[PDB]
């Protein structure tokens, strides 16, 4: 099973990013999908997940609401649309999938709960300024 | 005189006031319900259940139980002495009635009454009590029987043929609306989850018990814990050594002293939206 992620960059604070995921030679049946992220020495946590069965959906109380977790099994996408980026937000951004598990309706964040990742895109979110007001 | 006629009628835990004319109590059917089935209840087979004596009178011994609507009428062995004479009409909204309100069977008062537009009776007498009657007296004529209270003291009701005025129904949740409890055993479970993921910081060396625990959860708004809970998260106190209720000891202190800056499975918040299922189900691969 492969996953690549896709979106990444360098966006100011206050600007706006799409992250996606392309999930790749997997059984298709219910699983758990997540966006992980890891800032430098900071350890790697799940901050939006997402249950293919039903499509419920969870999300870590710093990035609710701003990121919206999505998924597209036309296309076997999972996507991240992050909005009001903060300089915190600033991490290398993992999508992450389970094994096959039917029956359960919310998707835990943590990385434990995960078998196949992504190789990990760069999101920079930065507070650089050189008006006076 | 009503008051006269005022009894209380037990089934079980159950217990409110019943209407005695002559040989039959009327009184709400949800006195046959506890909590659990007040959520969507077979009436049918819960009335299969009770049978004569299980119904109790207090002014008697029933000798019969028929439902009509959303009424039970008890039919009892001693006709009541001082029945008026009576009648069952219906009323609309705006028209004034007389409610005689009564606790544990006992009357407190005589207060004047007007269903509102949605058919409502707001009042703050009814609460803690069920099953007061309304009437007009000239005859009395009886209008009205007190079955839902509702949470800001508006309360819905039935004529005494046991329809009731506007489009209520004698279903009800444990929990009223706006009370927000938090589910402790969610928590519990995704405290479990956050253990399995390698989070420990919030494990301390305490243990606690079911009563110490509940007088904290109903300190913070959160829903009692019971030893059905407890099983419930067996799964996940087998899988990671921790006792349940040494796990509620680490939920106390988050609770009396708050996270302290740190998270928990990556949240500032304590999450209860993740079923024990979820957890377990997802715990079992790891």
């Amino acid at each position: 099973v492969q996953l690549q992620e896709s979106g990444g960059g360098s966006v100011q604070a206050g600007g706006s990013l799409r992250l996606s995921c392309a999930v790749s030679g997997y059984t298709y049946s219910s699983k758990c999908l997540g966006w992980f992220r890891q800032a430098p020495g900071k350890e790697r946590e799940g901050i939006a997940t997402i249950y293919t069965g039903g499509g419920s959906t969870y999300y870590v109380d710093s990035v609710k609401g701003r990121f919206t977790i999505s998924q597209d099994n036309a296309k076997n996408t999972v996507a991240l649309q992050m909005n009001s980026l903060k300089p915190e937000d600033t991490a290398m951004y993992y999508c992450a999938a389970s094994g096959a598990i039917a029956g359960i309706r919310l998707c835990l964040p943590g990385h434990t709960f995960y078998t196949y990742w992504g190789q990990g895109t760069q999101v920079t979110v930065s507070s650089h300024h050189h008006h006076h007001h | 005189k009503v008051e006269g006629c005022m009894v209380q009628v037990t089934c079980g835990t159950t217990t409110l006031n019943g209407l005695w004319l002559d040989d039959v109590v009327y009184c709400p059917r949800h006195v046959i319900c506890t909590s659990e089935d007040m959520l969507n209840p077979n009436y049918e087979d819960l009335l299969i259940r009770k049978s004569n004596h299980n119904f109790l009178v207090q002014a008697l011994r029933v000798i019969g139980h028929s439902m009509q609507n959303c009424v039970l009428k008890l039919k009892v062995d001693t006709a009541n002495p001082k029945t008026p004479k009576y009648k069952f009409v219906r009323i609309q909204p705006g028209q004034t009635f007389s409610v005689l309100a009564c606790y544990n069977g006992s009357p407190s008062g005589v207060y004047q009454c007007a269903m509102r537009p949605n058919f409502t009776i707001k009042g703050s007498f009814l609460n803690g009590s069920c099953g007061s009657v309304g009437f007009n007296i000239d005859c009395v004529s009886f209008c009205y029987m007190h079955h839902m209270e509702l949470p800001t003291g508006v309360h819905a009701g039935t004529d005494l043929e046991g329809n009731f005025y506007g489009p209520f129904v004698d279903r009800q949740t444990a929990q009223a609306a706006g009370t927000d409890t938090t589910i402790t055993v969610n928590v519990l479970a995704w405290l479990y989850a956050a253990v399995i993921n390698g989070d420990r910081w919030f494990l301390n060396r305490f243990t606690t018990t079911l009563n110490d625990f509940n007088l904290v959860a109903m300190k913070y708004n959160y829903e009692p814990l019971t030893q059905d809970h407890v099983d419930i998260l067996g799964p996940l106190s087998a899988q990671t050594g921790i006792a349940v209720l040494d796990m509620c000891a680490s939920l106390k202190e988050l609770l009396q002293n708050g996270m302290n800056g740190r998270t928990i499975l990556g949240s500032a918040l304590l999450e209860d939206e993740f079923t024990p299922f979820d957890v377990v189900r997802q715990c079992s691969g790891v």
